């Protein structure tokens, strides 16, 4: 059992405090460095397992070795000595840059940071795989290669005398919460007029029980069988955009869409929804055109009244009907028009607020 | 919850879902980066390439290393309180 | 003519469609591939165009045939054999991360994917200017070269057998939109009192006939004889903003100047708009300050009244009014104070959201 | 349609229009990646690596062509309707 | 003394004058650029310091000649000439590669533009520490490293005739303001019921005398005695988020936690700030659990109560105390709810201004 | 300035505190690009590949040194009005 001294450091975060706990346990032992240190003088390779029995296995990487033994030592008689020195100078320098890049100043808080296996690579010699190899990775199957991806490193022990930098690599592995789905959402646009619109939908939701949530694709990637991420990915989403998921088109806002023309029809449970004012959609088993409605805004083409449907030149089969004929606009309530560029929110912002503050000092002139 | 019907008459539709898993780290290994090579048949054709490279490299981990021992030395044993 | 079997798919986007569509006219005959698989065991090139009569050129690039050729084979009787495998092995780990980064899991829907030429430089051997003159690309004008540098691949073939990729690209050609005017707008500060403010506008916006629109300017090229742009730009502005640019000054909003100051000058029409409350301005001719009225915001400098002005230390000559004489800021009605930061935005907001609440109850007890 | 006049009363002015040109694609060519290097000429000496790097490559290769085929198989010629 | 013609000119903003001004008092002679090219002509290495007798010194850097000198030359007869023209060749390509993205029509003002030494990296040969060292740097000190870093370029002459670039750097020094101190801010999270929720606020925030002010970090470094920024990094911050940070709790806005939890504790002047219905709470000193009061929201742990505090299973020593015994929630007003995703804030934002336009009819109506 | 009691009863502490310094530039010095190396020693081995070279800076070069062309000619002495 080990205590921080709280009154000493005065000040630290949650993530300083852990790493530092953390940092006592997993930093080697005292002699344990001295053992290390001549093991490392002694040895002559890129990448090796340093086994001394009793303490575990320590990987030890040399980021010039591959270049030294490969290229410097067979030119040794046959180059001259000074322009072996400014060979292996270029690559020094080159290697200094990247240590400095990754373990300099830009490194803002060395205890806590987590440093990702693919940010090492520069530091390794440029390439990372057979370090994973000598973990025990075999880039047999896709999981295996992201999750050996998703390694990071902490910081434990820098060597200022012998040169050279101790890091702690934990392994991942998948934690499945069954609760929670991720479902990805796909949009197309609609016609009010010779306008055409688009229903503004997170590209990707998250159900949990009773919430909706945002999603945070970034650090995920969408394997077969489930949405694999080396970060959480869960975040909030408002009261009022959760209600448009949950069925209240007044809360779904709108825009108009980008440059020419939107993703105008899309194929979904065998249906064909398309915004056939905006393309041409026929019906290529009776050889008939597709007319939408002018106070409907899409069209749902299903099998019971056209097998095979032709939508802007490409030629689908449809199945059997799962979503209902469309409904008059005037049965929909449309939500907001909005625009998400920044400029747009806060020049919005700014008139908003002045319009409540006239509207503010009215309604107690007349109450 | 997502209400789809609702959501096909305003144009969107789910194409998608996907189970969870996040990835969570355990165990522990050690890594070292070896920052001083291995020299010894180059016959001392690096040697000033060499100095100037540990020289340069000190800048840099002399206040990591601090940074570490200003940690570690505020973490005593229970008994010390 | 084909058809999409749309029951049987389920679900796909209009992007998927169409790419699986062009995936079936655009991939090699099934015995094309049988022919390319053996042309490719035979050659020996880092590119190499392969020439079957009657079938099409298929441009074959192999990513370590030049330092295989260059540097290992030159070396054969030189160096030990174990030595040459792992000199070449280092490079095949090196080629196949790219391969992983490139087409692995990051890689979100192959079939409607679209990698730009640069995107596969480190696929290619690290280098496309090879690539692309043999496709007649020449590099001797700029136009060709952002043409040559737009060019995207699908991928239409992966073969497991023999381990190649088949692309297809296509060639870029400029559609110039005779209707579209793009416009670089640039604000200088003004002053009310000693603070000092600037209107928030974008950096480029279009006029496309009635629209004024936003304009993305990631992916375009300011030549001197057009805008040149690899992807879509416009979308669309909020009405709002759009009034602000036709003259409703109370339209557009307004912040203060980011650190010490602004851009307080500038050259516009041979003459000098200047925030002279701000910088010493000064008659270069007759040798007298510039003094900015303080019931003005801003000075229009032009040779009627001073063919020579110094502004900030620095001397223009400038040329006739094309400005009027500043008029006076009680003439002038100025928009709302805003900030563009998220958190700004959000906290702003939150607060209005919360007035109208409270101002949403009392209006029904009155009323 | 822009207001240059009021505009200017509030500091910001045009410096500078462009007529506006999008790229757009066509014709096509193949291009192909040829994975497998050829090594004859350096005898056998690299049998290890290569099998090694073919053995990471199919990994790789497998999703994407599994992923293409899915498509194609459900693309037929009209009279199948 | 020079004049800018303004009216041949037409239009330019102040950066590009200033730069062009700049431009002429910085290029070099019509002569001195004779005696440069003849200097560059004659040498043959990667980089030279040009020293003429009467001008300055002239830094000369060749990006491929390292690879000539030290690979190309002694293999002049070993390796065939047709091999030595194709291996530079390579090299020529990649290097060409490199100019024509930092100097290709990418570059959009090359009167004004600033390029910074890292970017020029590859223009150099890969490497910047030799030209830092041949200008002074000796890499001996973090902050020195900070400013060499942070040397910019400018463009004075492009030749055509001889194919090279001149550029003129400048040295970066410190400038302290004395008046402007930045702080970092770090939040827990806090409980209503068993919502976890927290406050938003800035990372990093400035005051400036009466100013409280946003900070980007982006270009800064916190170096123990200061935090050195490259570029300016205040900017504007809104008056309600500034009222937030001077102690009106209800002008902060506030959040639930991403994920499953937020930073549930922290350590601050000595004591333990603590969410303790979100974790476990335990005074180690007598053994006994740390409820938190269901009507407060924090714990604030300090030694007259727990001299050795566990919390979430890490012990931690405390100081005297330096925070009152938390208060009753019912003593504190919380701001609004919000959420800073941008698809949110505009969904949030369109369904205000709707609002806002119903009330602002209804308030005719009955006034 | 900042009310830090207020602040602490919503969770927020600040952690620290520091100094603003920002970098100014000043003095000069140049710094030339010779983008033709010096071949000799290749004796005429690279002449093609150097010819190729310099034909594809070409392309790149003449607009920077028209839009430098343009804006120093419109400097003058202060007399020239
Ligand atoms: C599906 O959408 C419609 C709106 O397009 C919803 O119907 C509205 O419901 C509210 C009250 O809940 C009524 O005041 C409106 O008059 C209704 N509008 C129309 C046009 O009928 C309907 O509630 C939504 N369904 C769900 C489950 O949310
Ligand atoms: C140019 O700007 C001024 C505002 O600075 C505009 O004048 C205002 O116009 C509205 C009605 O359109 C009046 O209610 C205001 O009283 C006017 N304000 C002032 C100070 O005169 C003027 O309309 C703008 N010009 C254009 C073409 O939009
Ligand atoms: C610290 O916070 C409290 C709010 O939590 C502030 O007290 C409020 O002050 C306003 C007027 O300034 C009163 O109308 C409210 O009734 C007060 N609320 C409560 C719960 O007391 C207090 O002013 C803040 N202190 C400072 C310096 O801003
Ligand atoms: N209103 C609530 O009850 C609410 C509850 C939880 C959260 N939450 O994210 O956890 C956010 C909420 N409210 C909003 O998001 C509206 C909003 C959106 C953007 C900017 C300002 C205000
Ligand atoms: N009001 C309209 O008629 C409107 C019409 C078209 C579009 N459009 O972008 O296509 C946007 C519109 N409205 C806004 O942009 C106001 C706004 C801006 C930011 C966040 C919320 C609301
Ligand atoms: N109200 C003011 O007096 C104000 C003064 C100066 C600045 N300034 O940044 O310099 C901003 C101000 N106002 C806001 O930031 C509110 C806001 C925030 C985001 C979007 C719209 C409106
Ligand atoms: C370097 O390598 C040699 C051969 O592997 C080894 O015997 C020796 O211990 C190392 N020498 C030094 C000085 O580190
Ligand atoms: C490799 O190259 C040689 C020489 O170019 C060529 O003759 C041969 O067909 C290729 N050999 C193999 C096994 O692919
Ligand atoms: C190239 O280098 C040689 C040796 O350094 C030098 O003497 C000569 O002036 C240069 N030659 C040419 C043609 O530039």
């Amino acid at each position: 059992g080990v205590v921080l001294a709280g009154a000493a450091l005065g000040v630290a975060t949650a993530a300083q405090i852990t790493a530092g706990i953390a940092l006592h346990q997993s930093m080697l032992n005292s002699q344990a460095i001295d053992n290390l240190r001549a093991s490392l003088e002694t040895t002559n390779q890129a990448i090796e397992a340093i086994r001394q029995a009793g303490q575990e296995m320590i990987l030890a990487v040399q980021g010039v070795q591959d270049y030294i033994n490969n290229e410097l030592i067979p030119s040794m008689n046959q180059l001259s000595c000074d322009l072996i020195g400014q060979k292996l100078g270029l690559k020094l320098l080159r290697y200094y840059t990247e240590i400095l890049s990754l373990f300099g100043p830009s490194l803002r808080d060395p205890i806590s940071a987590e440093i990702s296996i693919q940010a090492l690579s520069y530091a390794l010699g440029g390439d990372i795989n057979k370090v994973l190899e000598k973990l025990g990775y075999s880039g047999g199957d896709l999981l295996g290669i992201l999750e050996s991806r998703g390694i990071k490193a902490r910081i434990t022990h820098v060597d200022t005398e012998s040169y050279f930098i101790v890091l702690s690599i934990a392994y991942p592995t998948l934690s499945e919460i069954k609760g929670v789905i991720v479902h990805r959402l796909e949009g197309v646009s609609y016609n009010i007029g010779s306008q055409e619109w688009y229903t503004t939908v997170p590209k990707y939701v998250a159900t949990q029980g009773y919430l909706i949530s945002n999603f945070d694709e970034s650090s995920c990637t969408f394997m077969p069988e489930g949405t694999v991420c080396s970060q959480n990915a869960l975040y909030p989403m408002s009261p009022l955009l959760q209600e448009c998921l949950r069925g209240s088109t007044k809360s779904c806002a709108r825009t108009l869409v980008s440059g020419s023309f939107g993703n105008r029809f899309i194929l979904s449970q065998g249906n064909l929804i398309a915004n056939c004012a905006s393309i041409l959609c026929k019906c290529y088993t009776t050889g008939t055109i597709i007319n939408q409605d002018p106070d409907k805004i899409l069209t749902y083409i299903a099998a019971d009244h056209c097998p095979v449907v032709e939508v802007n030149g490409v030629t689908i089969q449809v199945g059997s009907r799962r979503y209902p004929d469309a409904v008059y606009l005037h049965r929909i309530d449309l939500g907001p028009p909005i625009s998400l560029e920044r400029l747009d929110v806060g020049t919005n912002l700014g008139n908003a607020i002045a319009k409540l503050e006239d509207a503010k000092e009215l309604l107690e002139s007349s109450d | 919850q997502i209400h789809w019907g609702n959501l096909s008459k305003i144009g969107v539709v789910g194409i998608g879902s996907a189970s969870y898993k996040v990835m969570t780290r355990s165990s522990h290994q050690s890594l070292v980066i070896k920052l001083m090579p291995n020299i010894t048949l180059l016959n001392n054709c690096t040697r000033v390439e060499i100095a100037e490279y540990r020289r340069l490299l000190r800048t840099v981990l002399e206040p990591i290393r601090d940074a570490l021992n200003a940690m570690t030395q505020n973490i005593r044993p229970v008994q010390s309180v």
